């Protein structure tokens, strides 16, 4: 349409734009666009149908920008209040579980059905991966393992790290508990020193990075959002189980504009999310322009009050 | 049984809960703990955002489980 990008914008529908933002970002991960436009007709998946439907869209509209508002409405967060602003990322868990939760339980009902006569979703092939929790109590030396399933990593800021490996490398960096952390050993049948150690033992097609960026201030009793810049790499190397590594290619950048966490807006950045065709897209609502990774890096310094939110990674061959 | 909890600051806390302890419940304890109250915080488990009103039982949540604490970047 009218974007000489190609590209098909979407409008805000009254403090909608962090559906859009995520929209787009969802758009633009190559793998999973061709999950849901490659959906059969006759699916047990509602949702993805609705998705579906709007991806063909913005695929195939000749308008410059259109409505998602059906699967706005379908996909709905149900403790959102319509025409308040919302956290972006907030709105991508609510969505990719709506999906993943969907083909999961229509999977099961069907081979349950036909066992009772006598795998995995397309969200977790997309976007799932898993880490694994080691505690090593420092009395008796048991390592007690737990291995969860993620959709993303929540990427904390160290107490008052500059990068986003740096902030990878806090997120799996070993903690000692202790005091009034210490860890209950039921080997020791007490509470004991212990060290806590977390790996990536899978790492996911396509990396989704939260960064925390809020802090509770104790004298104003009120959450603050932190503007500090983070660099954001072309290229993550992952690390994994084992000190091994996963080089990843960036995806797209999802940034929430506003010198406070309780209002702002949001817009994306892109390129194509295919495995490593390079031509960077920003996306702000209605309008679609050609940008750079020179303008993802720029994005803190220029705009003080504009900061990266959520990064989408997709992994190097 | 004692959970864990990721705190704002990437920091790991133990809670001390029970199977029957609602979301409600467990995001007053961290209030006890963090000081953030109730309303701002969002509880994830296993890459699921935590509902009201449900149970740590309801979410297979046991010992050693680690819940990650997350407000929100409000955007329109
Ligand atoms: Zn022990």
């Amino acid at each position: 349409a009218k974007s000489d990008t190609g590209k098909i914008g979407l409008i805000n529908l009254g403090n909608t734009s962090y559906v859009n933002s995520i929209l787009q970002a969802l758009f633009m991960a190559s793998d999973f666009r061709h999950c849901v436009l490659r959906l059969t007709e006759n699916n047990s998946q509602p949702l993805m149908t609705k998705l579906q439907w709007l991806f063909g869209f913005l695929e195939h509209s000749q308008r410059p920008a259109i409505s998602p508002e059906n699967f706005l409405s379908a996909s709905w967060t149900p403790w959102f209040s319509p025409g308040t602003q919302q956290d972006c990322s907030e709105y991508l868990k609510y969505l990719l579980d709506r999906l993943h939760e969907e083909e999961k339980t229509g999977t099961r009902i069907c081979q349950k059905l036909k066992q009772s006569s006598s795998s995995s979703t397309s969200v977790e092939k997309m976007f799932g991966g898993k880490i694994v929790t080691r505690i090593c109590c420092l009395c008796c030396l048991n390592v007690s393992s737990r291995e969860e399933a993620f959709t993303d990593l929540s990427l904390a800021f160290p107490p008052p790290s500059r990068s986003v490996l740096d902030l990878v490398n806090y997120f799996l960096s070993p903690e000692k508990l202790t005091a009034e952390n210490r860890y209950y050993c039921e080997s020791c049948a007490s509470l004991q020193d212990a060290e806590k150690v977390v790996e990536l033992s899978q790492g996911p097609c396509y990396l989704i990075l939260t960064l925390l960026r809020f802090s509770f201030d104790l004298r104003t009793m009120r959450r603050r959002k932190i503007l500090d810049d983070v660099s954001i790499p072309l290229l993550l190397r992952l690390p994994l189980a084992g000190g091994r590594g996963q080089a990843y290619d960036l995806c797209s950048v999802v940034v929430h504009s506003g010198v406070s966490s309780e209002s702002g807006h949001y817009y994306c950045y892109a390129r194509e999310g295919a495995a490593r065709e390079n031509q960077w897209y920003l996306f702000n609502d209605t309008r679609v322009s050609f940008s750079s990774f020179e303008s993802v890096s720029n994005v803190t310094s220029f705009f003080p009050k504009d900061t990266a939110y959520v990064l989408f990674y997709r992994q190097r061959p | 049984m004692q959970i864990f909890v990721k705190t704002l600051t990437g920091k790991t806390i133990t809670l001390e809960v029970e199977p029957s302890d609602t979301i409600e419940n467990v995001k007053a304890k961290i209030q006890d703990k963090e000081g953030i109250p109730p309303d701002q915080q969002r509880l994830i488990f296993a890459g699921k955002q935590l509902e009201d009103g449900r149970t740590l039982s309801d979410y297979n949540i046991q010992k050693e489980s680690t819940l990650h604490l997350v407000l929100r970047l409000r955007g329109g």
